[PDB]
């Protein structure tokens, strides 16, 4: 968190980009500075995808483990069966 | 199995995956679209983000 | 035991190894599809006969 | 109806009328219209006869009734049993209740 | 109960086999260890078996004891045959 210290676009950035919701993008850039550019793009979605992953964190308070849903051995398989999921219930624990 | 990188690949699905497929591309699309639907390839990095 | 129509085997919901195994018998229906049963070996039994 | 003994004896179980109608759509009905889809096998007797487990819920609920309609949480059939053992999530993948 | 003393699989097991809300057999195995394996199966057998007969006891409660099922002597018979139950009533005695 600090110091990198906040996304501002700016080429910095840093790679955690632990926010969410953020109208930051759009938002004002205004615009881009003069950089040169190229990822950027990159670091910009491997951290947004953790930042929703993390993101969640909680909302398992209402999951819900997940599950094989497929599955394979399973290393007993030899007295008591193996098959997982397909998941068309809901998970909310009310 | 483990993806792994020794593994080598093994399909999907039996080979009768090919000829379904291969009918249904190229007589059931071309008989309802009648030339009018198209392929194209996808930009995934201006997709995923 | 059983008998069957047409199911689903490209597969992603069900097992193999513990309940169910081939048979061709008694002569009067006719079965394309159970093309997926006992693995390790050649290319032999669907593009050969 | 039976007691114990040792052999309890021969004369016809049913008989001769059953035998020729019911195994009478072996020959008549179902590949053709059908074009034919029924696929026949025996079976070897474990995934029903040693295995098919598991022991979670509470009791239905205490001295009442039984309806129907399918809503929310507290149950087998919910998953508060069900993530992979029993029977029950199992059971579900395709829209009901229990 | 105590001393066998409780089916980790292994294949001791034990004969009953006498709980409920096994997350047990999988759960872990991880896998069976080294040792000759056949029954095992039939030993878990009678067991299991007793691991839901025995865990009865309550839900007679609700029940609704059995019928003749069908009917035939049905010691008298002389003024006095039966039909044994088929019960869509749907039973909870409340």
């Amino acid at each position: 968190s600090n110091p990198t210290t906040f996304s501002v676009e700016a080429i910095a950035a840093y790679t955690p980009v632990a926010l969410i919701r953020l109208l930051n993008a759009s938002g004002p850039l205004q615009p881009g500075h003069r950089v040169d550019i190229a990822d950027a793009r990159s670091i910009y979605t491997v951290g947004a995808a953790a930042s929703a992953a993390r993101a969640r964190a909680n909302h398992n308070a209402n999951t819900i483990r997940r599950t094989a849903m497929f599955a394979e051995t399973d290393p007993m398989t030899w007295l008591r069966p193996t098959v997982g999921l397909r998941r068309t219930f809901n998970p909310r624990i009310i | 199995g483990d993806t792994g990188q020794a593994i080598p690949i093994t399909p999907h699905h039996d080979r009768e995956w090919g000829i379904l497929s291969k009918i249904y591309y190229y007589i059931v699309i071309p008989a309802f679209s009648r030339g009018s639907c198209c392929t194209m390839g996808v930009r995934y990095d201006r997709l995923y983000p | 035991g059983l008998i069957m129509m047409a199911y689903q085997a490209y597969d992603e919901t069900i097992a193999t190894g513990t309940f169910f195994y081939p048979v061709p018998v008694n002569p009067l229906f006719a079965c394309p599809e159970h093309l997926a049963s006992l693995r390790g070996m050649t290319n032999a039994r669907r593009v050969l006969a | 109806r039976g007691d114990t003994g040792q052999a309890i004896p021969i004369t016809p179980h049913h008989d001769r009328e059953w035998g020729i109608l019911s195994k009478i759509y072996y020959y008549i009905v179902i590949p053709a219209f059908s074009r034919g889809s029924c696929c026949t096998m025996g079976v070897r007797y474990d995934r029903l006869y040693p295995a098919l487990q598991a022991v979670i819920v509470p009791e239905i609920p205490a001295d009442e009734e039984a309806p129907t309609t399918p809503e929310d949480p507290r149950h087998p059939l919910h998953a508060h049993q069900l993530v992979p053992n029993s029977l029950n999530v199992y059971f579900h993948n395709a829209h009901l209740t229990v």
